[PDB]
């Protein structure tokens, strides 16, 4: 959902709210300077009914970082944050 | 199913 | 069910 | 002889 | 002759926020009692890069309900709502 | 049921058992002088575990038969009865 | 089942007609309305002996070329109509 | 005098589903032997557009069948059942 | 040192008769606990026309067998037997 | 992943899941009647990561297959298949 | 005095199966802020043949881990767990 | 690229 920005000079930061997904329903790819994150959850029931879910968020790099550097990490709360250092 | 806290 |  |  | 009020019938109805959604990427089906609404939007781009999402909800009718009474309307602020007269 | 030839001066008619599939699981089709019996029921329960079974059942019909003639009706028994007039 | 399938560049819907061959479908467009029709002689199915023939209306959004409509048929029976918007 | 008990004859039945025709809408028709079903709805809106439907449909009854002994009933979902005593 | 006698696992057994179906007709696989058995055979001739057929039967293994111990033999009568040792 | 054997008396054939490596990655070689198959591809991002995978596998061949004979092709979706003709 | 109750550090982790492989057969080791997992095992038999697999898999660390923290154990079926304290 |  909303999506928070957080970079630094040394350090390029994402923070994205996907709330309803576990660690195992996410996927975050980098390729040709996009980072692709992925989520998809089968049928279950939440607080209102029996409900899947699916979405596709990109976001562009600045030019020049490594792909091989990216790390992304799902808090409890289900904050996932997508981080990466500065050329 | 978990995330949700 | 079927037949039998 | 040939949804959605 | 003069004119006659009469009764109606009850009505029941769900709510459902569908703001990220258009009318022509809604859809409502029902199927064997169960309301079905599933969203679907392809990429486009917001204030943080590009999104793609989609959901499909379902909802128990009650018993009796006329299947081919359903009907529902989406309100400018994105809220979809479904109902359908009791028997 | 019972699998057996029961040809009079009269009428052509083949008896067939088919004591493990429904009505709704049979197809009886006559083109080009040849009938054509196709039964399929989808994986359930019997007396030993799951299975699912189909076949496809050939005869030669004789010359001058209407297809339009051709009767079919399934026995509580499991026997499948298709007969014709003959010319 | 009369899938619709609109887009903001095209208008699209699709209908299941797997009963009917190409050569027994017609589309044709007049005064803002698209018309689809079908019809078989009688012909053997699963459960015997049955001709079929149905009619069906789609409202086009004004200002559509008739010319630029085009129809299709899968192998699955799915009949596709669709026209670009102006 | 004593009373007494009689067998009775077996019953053929086909069963068809007309969900989207009305109970005036059709027609139940026996000719040669063969039963003759039809269908016919004028033009109708519904959830896409306008839509008019036509159909005819025939069984072959097995031989000897009385035909001024056909009968039919057609049940609140739309489901159309025709039957007839065997010989 | 002196010889030795020792114990010998129990044995689980199935059999099913599938005299329609040559060996290379026939398939045994386990997957899940669950040994899946699968014929199938081209149309053919026999003593009434044509005839194809096929089928898939299902059995669940008892808790502890080794999935890759199980084995299968076809009698000259058309008998299968799928076997494998207990724990 | 799964690998699936079916030897008949006319064909010996060998089908292997190896849905992560590419074409070009892939190498089948037959020797003293033995079927080698080795995969291997570099750093690479899959659902979980950059990931790099090697694997060699061989399979006893029936007596008198020629080598000659021995077929291999990928699929789409990424399933091995290699075999051979019996003499 | 009282006792007293403190904090104590969150904790980053990550799963794999690779129940392929033997205790002994897999290596973690960390070096320029990423985390290193090898598996590899000689060439030995199965079911089917013969097969020997290798594998490297990285992850990158998230920022001020001590790399020197990073621990990991092996459950009985297969899973590995790694997990290192956060700053 | 891969197959999968």
């Amino acid at each position: 959902g909303v999506s928070e920005i957080r970079h630094t000079a040394d350090r390029w930061r994402v923070s994205l709210d996907v709330n309803h997904f576990a660690p195992d329903e996410l996927t975050v790819k980098t390729k040709d300077g996009v980072v692709e994150i992925t989520g998809k959850h089968e049928e279950r029931q939440d607080e209102h009914g029996y409900i899947s879910r699916c979405f596709t968020r990109k976001y562009t790099l600045p030019p020049g970082v490594d792909p091989t550097q990216v790390s992304s990490s799902l808090s409890p709360e289900g904050t996932l944050t997508v981080e990466a250092p500065m050329p | 199913a978990l995330s949700r806290q | 069910a079927l037949s039998r | 002889l040939s949804g959605v």
